[PDB]
């Protein structure tokens, strides 16, 4: 996917609630540094819903695609108010960008 | 001559299934055209369009309102209060050509309802039957409210639409959605965090963020949070007035309640000025794309 297009999708659709850089501030949602290959509901300092912790999934590219398609469908009771990326292209691009952005 | 009366009149041989298909077209266009306004989507502007075509109503002589579809004429179109709504109008254009039988008022109001529903808001019952009226029935400019005002102004203004305190607080919750644009209204910025998902975040934000009253690039004063949001003076006055403040805390503690009251208020809004006869169908609750499997 296009990491640059992914960067635009993140800036316009995620950034208001998430930062990506290491030791980045918690905002509406948790900081996403180190997100891939970590268990959900595990950001230090952040207060998750029990649903997010209970989901208990190591985040990877596929489950990320699924979540971001429809976050309430993948984790019922989640407080992330987000419609969903409904175009597979945009999911691939976003995840491409997020892969490197938050390493 | 008698007070002006507007009798709902169902489009000849149309029924719930037809309106569901109009809804579907609106919702599908909403889902697919996701780039607009830096990926906010058309949802918020459709909601604003439905409120604006409705908010011209004057309960004292039944002059304004959604019935007449009068937004389609230049005098109402170029109303400075309405700058930016041309986008919602142009959005709804191809849909009107696909269902040329639907009256303009029915289409605008339906746009707003569809938007609120697709954005994961409450279900809003909707009634058809608005009828296009002549160009001389179009309300004068200046019937919509100003932003640089206080709570007293707000309460007073809403009397004209027959809305009480709870209905006003509920309706204002729609400022969870979308943003102000400088070139439209002299105000700039996102109202909140979830720009296109219908939540009770308006209330929560009003109460929980740290706001400062400052001048923007148009020299207008608006309340900005450190978290990057903005509120108009009319919005913030909902925490400056004690009675409003109660209701604000209520909706902030209970989203479900807010959804209920908002659905009631919004439908009332879209229907003010309309008389529905006895033979009229019951109000329609339309199926979202989501519960159709999309
Ligand atoms: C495509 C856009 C977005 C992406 C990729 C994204 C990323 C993520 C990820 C990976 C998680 C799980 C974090 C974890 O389990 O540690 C999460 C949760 C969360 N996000 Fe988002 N985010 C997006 C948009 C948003 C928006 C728009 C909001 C708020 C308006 C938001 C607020 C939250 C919140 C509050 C949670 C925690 C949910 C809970 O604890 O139940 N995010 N996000
Ligand atoms: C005292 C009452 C109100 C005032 C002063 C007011 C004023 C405004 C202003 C100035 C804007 C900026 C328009 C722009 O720059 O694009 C706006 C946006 C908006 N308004 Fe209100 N409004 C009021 C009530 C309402 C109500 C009752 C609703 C819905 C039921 C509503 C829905 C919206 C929505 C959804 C937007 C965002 C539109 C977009 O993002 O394109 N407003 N409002």
């Amino acid at each position: 996917g296009s990491a640059k297009k992914g960067a635009t999708l993140f800036k316009t659709r995620c950034l208001q609630c998430h930062t990506v850089e290491k030791g980045g501030p918690h905002k509406v949602g948790p900081n996403l540094h180190g997100i891939f290959g970590r268990h959900s509901g595990q950001a230090e300092g952040y207060s998750y819903t029990d649903a997010n912790i209970k989901k208990n999934v190591l985040w990877d590219e596929n489950n990320m695609s699924e979540y971001l398609t429809n976050p309430k469908k993948y984790i019922p009771g989640t407080k992330m108010a987000f419609g969903g990326l409904k175009k597979e292209k945009d999911r691939n691009d976003l995840i491409t960008y997020l892969k490197k952005a938050c390493e | 001559t008698t007070p002006l009366v507007h009798v709902a009149s169902v489009e000849k041989g149309r029924s719930y299934e037809d309106f569901q298909k109009v809804y579907n077209a609106i919702a599908l266009k909403l889902r697919e055209d996701d780039e607009y306004d830096n990926y906010i989507g058309y949802g918020p502007v459709l909601v604003r369009l439905a409120w604006h075509i409705s908010g011209t109503w004057d309960k004292h002589d039944n002059t304004g309102g959604s019935y007449g579809g009068t937004y389609r004429f230049k005098k109402e179109f170029n109303d400075p209060s309405n700058a930016g709504l041309q986008n919602g109008f142009k959005f709804l254009e191809p849909i009107h050509k696909e269902f040329p039988w639907i009256s303009s008022g029915d289409l605008f109001s339906l746009g707003g309802v569809t938007a609120v529903q697709e954005m994961q808001g409450p279900k809003i019952p909707w009634r058809c039957g608005r009828v296009d009226t002549p160009e001389d029935t179009t309300p004068d400019n200046g019937r919509l409210p100003d932003a640089d005002k206080d709570a007293g102004y707000v309460r007073t203004f809403f009397q004209r639409l027959n809305m009480n305190d709870r209905e006003v607080v509920a309706l204002m919750g729609a400022h969870a959605l979308g943003k102000t644009h400088l070139k439209n209204s002299g105000y700039e910025g996102p109202f909140g965090a979830a720009n296109n998902v219908f939540t009770n975040e308006f209330y929560l934000n009003l109460l929980n963020e740290d706001w400062k009253l400052e001048k923007n690039d148009a020299n207008n004063e608006q309340w900005d949070s450190k978290s990057g949001y903005m509120m108009l003076p009319t919005d913030y006055s909902l925490i400056q007035d004690p009675k409003y403040l109660s209701i604000v805390k209520e909706y902030a503690n209970d989203q479900d309640k807010f959804f209920k009251d908002f659905s009631k208020a919004f439908e009332k809004l879209l229907e003010n000025g309309i008389t529905f006869p006895k033979d009229a169908p019951s109000p329609f609750i339309f199926k979202t794309l989501e519960e159709q499997g999309l």
